[PDB]
């Protein structure tokens, strides 16, 4: 677990249906919404990634080895019966094992790239922000609709405001 | 001024299992058991064989039932439930070995044994459990023999058949048990009845035996199968004087095929790999519960209804 | 003024096995592989069978080991080593295939043949071998056709068995094979004999043959005992000329039960699913390493001594 | 690995038999406390572990006879399956156990990591961290500000101004 | 002023495979699936046994290729492709349990049965088809018995092996089928022809099958092999009138060794423990792709080429 | 994922061969690059283990039931090919589901290890540097080559630069 989905966050935006992972900003001009490709698609690229392994289909035919219409000498019969159970029961076991390990790993992963987001978006505020444990961060500059895309841009340059945020946060 | 960071959620979400939670709520979750199947059998890209009403036995020793399939090519056969493999009531050795073994075939090819019999001897006896055409009849790859006058000693015959081929063949006889000593004696005579086979692989000797029995297709008497692989170059010789149900062509089996037991009605149109009783499974998944027994190209059988992969992060609603 | 975060830790931590490190000090662990059992056989809330010194078998045919184990009714049935299944030296063909069947089997009934024998045939011998209250005696469901007159041809007899049930019933009979010439001629009479036996999906011919063997039970001779299945509304007859032992009852296999072969003692107060040679297995891992054969509902047979699961995080000490 | 248990915190509190995880003061009148929420979070995924272990069982019969002598190569055959199921499930337990055991670890390991992080937004520029999983706070904390900041209700604007001038003096 | 942190990148690097990526990259790799194996049979540390042109079985029955190998003892045994069993035309009943218990033994021990015949037989016999210095010879454990006295009847004869060891003997006798009844009338007589054998355990009648009068029919004169296993302080008797080939002697396989059939020339210089038609697989990996046959302690035979295990992290070059 | 490895960190370095991990440094002295012994071995060491447990296996003697030289009986042999390539099927499953499994973890592991080192390293600093976001401290006083390895060695003091590091932060 990496503390940020069902951690720190405290719950999913339902309004959210371009992405896994966004933004949701606030300054004077008003309010925004806007999803992040790249994190998302990371995300997605890991779980189609976990279905085609899923649906590797292997080759070796199997024909019969107990009749479907006629009678079967009973040793060989209880024979055939033991092993194929067994056989069933480690593939019972199989999948259910398969399944679990991979769910578990599903949701981590998810998580991860939550909390990659989100570092990276920290990393580029530097100075001029500060987090307020809920996954926001609260920003000591005026940062209009260009400079909050310039954060989801990747382009925010940390230095252009860097006077005014820290003037701001020491007072 | 702030900027927040989250996730999607939706009102329904999915549940699945994980190694420390069976009650986890997930965004998106997809099946990895296939539940449904075609009810039909999928011969599609296939040179297959419908049997019906035959047995796969019943094709070496010619059962009318049988008779549209004595000879063919194939790599899928069908054997259909209640195929009849015998026309007069009798039993074959080592059945269920045999019964794999032509399943396993990609065809059947038959080659006469060129058995000739003297005056003394009738090779042509019929019955009316094995009718063909409104007229009584025999099993249509052997020969009932008997004695031309009746209850005159069958005489001393040798019969021997070389397999001159490059594979082996499969030869079938049968040994008539009477149901009577009346019947067995207007049959073959007073004496003594001795029947002798032989190969290089082969060697054994059968006596038929009266004794009363119920009836079953109208007769209380039986014939015993029994059945050698000639290899290439051997011959075989039947010593007998009474009670031979003789080969008149011998078989060879060709190829491998994939042999198929079900109920299903045959579909030429559609394509699968896989198979069983109630049809035919066409999937991606790795995993299926409909079958315990299946055939071919499948997925693994699994004790479980459902079980749920997670294709999406957990669902923490609004 | 400072905030300090911190994990516990305990004295002693346990080791595991990890996917990167054998030996991984961990607070707290938990085996997962049981490696003790019950040594007896735990039979609370079962209605079961110690069969002792009878062996399934003997049920049917009816030796004296097995005289309160005739019919009854069970669902876990116990077969302890060395019982008893012939008084009389002889075999079974196929015994195995009838031995499992018995032990899947969750009851028995008796039902009676009512075979009759005319004034020539003697039915009620008895042999040293088969002693019931110090005195001589024979299987009780079987018995012992001889000539009443020593020395004179036994008669040519027919005998059926007609299921007139709707269940499948179990026949046994057995072939008589004498130890020497004298013998098989004072029993039996000089002529040659024959027993055929045969239903709808049944024949076999069966002839005594007279030799000479290693005294079993003081007796040189062998009863060689036969078996099939008689299907409901369907008869068995037996053509018979001497060397018949001959069934006066058949047996009626019914529902179903855990056969158990085992030496352990019976408790009526631990109760158990799972059960091998020693005695029962009770446990909730899923695996275990007191024996790779089992029956019944067990965990899964690992050959290692210990497997540790962590149960709580890394043990890190001062 | 998450760099707090047998990484950043140098070692294990025997002490501390309240709970998984927890915190230690330092303030002038007083000095330990377990979190609750923390050490189920991860009380509650081991004993989840544990109720999967449990789970079943299909039934088997005996297919080789204990008493009786059974046929030489079908016996060889029974032989060679058994001991074919049994290197499997042998392979499968050291399996199970094993990557279950790193899990566990290393997810105790995340709770630890998780109430760190959680304590260190809290405090915000009222605090740093000398790196061995404390806090020193730039300010005055008595009994019942250090109650507050195992509580989550501490209020990091109440003393920020206060605290922020110590940092830099 | 700056301080940078980083990790290594390799300008070649191998790809792996990942549960959500096929086609990841990392800095090393190595094979986990073995897929080259020894050409020869590495004996290093191993008594053995090459038999060459012996049969397992002809070891039993002193075939003569085997005359070298009626006797020994090893931990491992090794059969060659087309080995002689028979010098004479027939076969063993049973065959391949038997097989399968010579190449489960540790060695081969021979125990003489003392039998010893009356002035009526002759028990010379030899034949033009088991040579072994260039003259007549027959296989050396066993004694074709013929009549004295030509056509004269065979005398009714008892044999007798008392297993007064503490192990379990295995032995082993013929049948002798002839190719006419002018053949059989030489050698035996006119008589009904009769062969017993019986122990505690075991009981069985063998007759010979007369053959017809073409020599190169498959009905032609032959010898075919019967066997059981004698228990200690038990006795075997052959009670017989002609046809029987008598033991000479009787084995004792001796505690266990490995059974290897295999191509491959022998190397006394390497050593490994897991074998194959092939040859040997020396490898600390735990799959192996060379063969789904193996013996011994062998690593899991996996249908794929190739799968790699990742020794280092990612590789992202600059 | 941890996110430094194909995360934020750009990408490797191939000049490194002393090391799995290591640093880079500039300072008016010049440019240096060295390995971090403590965290490529604990990374290295794991490594091995996996290894171990990979060829520690202890293996069942198993006899033959096929015959390579004479043919078989029909039924029981067919009824040893199911088996045979069903207990195959199991061993290929198993081999593929450990090698993509195990690869996955030391992957992240080692992603684990790398930004393990940059936290003991951030938080050694303190106050006296701040991050670039591309695995870089600038750091706001001058730092010596004996300065720059008491941070290797984790010999730095933070204290002792702390007055004037945070005077060049704040202006
Ligand atoms: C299994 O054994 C059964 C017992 O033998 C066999 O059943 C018998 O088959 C014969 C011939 O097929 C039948 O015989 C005839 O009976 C009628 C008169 O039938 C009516 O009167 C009798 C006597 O009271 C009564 O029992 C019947 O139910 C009828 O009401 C005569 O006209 C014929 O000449 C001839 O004698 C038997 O009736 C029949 N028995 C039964 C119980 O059905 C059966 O065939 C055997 N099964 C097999 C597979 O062979
Ligand atoms: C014909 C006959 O047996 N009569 C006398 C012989 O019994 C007796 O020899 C002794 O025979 C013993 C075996 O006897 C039984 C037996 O218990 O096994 C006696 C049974 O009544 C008889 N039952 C039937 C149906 O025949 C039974 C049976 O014949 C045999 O089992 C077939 O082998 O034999 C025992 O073997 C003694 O060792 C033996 O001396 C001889 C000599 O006293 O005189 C006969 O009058
Ligand atoms: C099958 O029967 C044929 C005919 O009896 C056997 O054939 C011949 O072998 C003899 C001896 O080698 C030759 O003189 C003949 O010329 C062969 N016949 C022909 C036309 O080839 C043959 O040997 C038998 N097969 C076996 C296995 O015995
Ligand atoms: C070869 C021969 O004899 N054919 C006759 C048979 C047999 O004699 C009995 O089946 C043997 O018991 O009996 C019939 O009644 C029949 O079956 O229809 C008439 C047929 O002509
Ligand atoms: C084998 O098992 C199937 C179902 O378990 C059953 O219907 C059949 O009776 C069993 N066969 C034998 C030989 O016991
Ligand atoms: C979840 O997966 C199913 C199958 O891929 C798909 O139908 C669905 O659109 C996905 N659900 C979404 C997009 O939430
Ligand atoms: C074997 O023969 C010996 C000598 O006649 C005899 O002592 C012994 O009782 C016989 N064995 C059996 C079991 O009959």
């Amino acid at each position: 677990l990496f503390g940020a989905i069902a951690g720190f966050l405290e719950n999913g935006w339902e309004g959210m249906v371009d992405g896994w992972y966004g933004f949701r900003h606030q300054n004077a001009q008003g309010t925004g919404q806007a999803a992040d490709y790249k994190s998302t698609q990371a995300a997605i690229d890991q779980i189609t990634g976990k279905l085609n392994r899923l649906v590797e289909k292997t080759n070796t035919e199997f024909e019969s080895i107990e009749s479907e219409f006629s009678e079967i000498e009973h040793q060989i019969g209880n024979v055939i019966n033991w092993t194929k159970d067994s056989i069933t029961d480690i593939w019972t076991y199989q999948a259910e094992l398969l399944v679990a390990m991979e769910n578990q790993h599903t949701i981590d992963m998810a998580d991860s790239e939550m909390l990659n987001l989100y570092e990276r978006v920290r990393k580029q505020l530097r100075q001029n922000a500060e987090e307020d444990g809920k996954g926001c961060f609260e920003i000591y500059h005026a940062c209009d609709d260009s400079c909050m895309e310039s954060i989801r841009n990747n382009t925010y340059d940390h230095s252009q405001y860097r006077e005014e945020a820290l003037l701001n946060r020491l007072n | 001024d702030k900027i927040c960071l989250g996730h999607h959620a939706v009102a329904n979400g999915t549940i699945v299992k994980t190694l420390t939670n069976e009650q986890e709520e997930v965004t998106n979750a997809t099946e990895t058991v296939e539940s449904t199947g075609i009810n039909r059998l999928c011969m599609k890209g296939r040179k297959h064989k419908d049997l019906g009403n035959c047995h796969p036995i019943g094709m070496l020793i010619g059962t009318p039932a049988c008779d549209l399939h004595l000879t063919g090519m194939w790599d899928t056969l069908i054997e259909r439930e209640n195929a009849i493999a015998y026309c007069y009531p009798g039993a074959t050795v080592n059945v269920e070995a045999l019964r794999q073994k032509i399943m396993e075939s990609g065809g059947i090819n038959k080659i006469s044994t060129g058995f000739t019999y003297g005056s003394s001897i009738n090779s042509a006896g019929t019955t009316r459990a094995c009718m063909r055409n409104g007229g009584n009849s025999f099993y249509a790859e052997l020969k009932w023999l008997v004695s031309k006058s009746k209850g005159q000693n069958f005489p001393q015959t040798t019969n021997t058949y070389r397999n001159t081929d490059t594979a082996e063949h499969l030869i079938m006889w049968g040994i008539h048990h009477p149901s009577s000593t009346q019947e067995k004696n207007t049959l073959y005579g007073t004496q003594s009845l001795s029947i002798s086979v032989g190969s290089s692989t082969y060697r054994n000797n059968f006596v038929p035996v009266v004794g009363a029995r119920p009836q079953v297709n109208g007769l209380s008497s039986r014939i015993d199968f029994h059945w050698t692989l000639v290899q290439p170059g051997d011959n075989i010789t039947f010593s007998h004087n009474g009670g031979l149900i003789a080969p008149s062509r011998v078989s060879k089996l060709i190829g491998r095929g994939l042999g198929i037991q079900s109920d299903a009605p045959i579909d030429n149109n559609c394509e699968s790999k896989c198979f069983w009783r109630g049809g035919s499974i066409n999937t991606r998944l790795p995993f299926q519960n409909l079958s315990p027994r299946t055939v071919g190209q499948c997925p693994k059988y699994v004790n479980r209804r459902s079980l749920m992969l997670a294709t999406g992060m957990r669902n923490v609603p609004e």
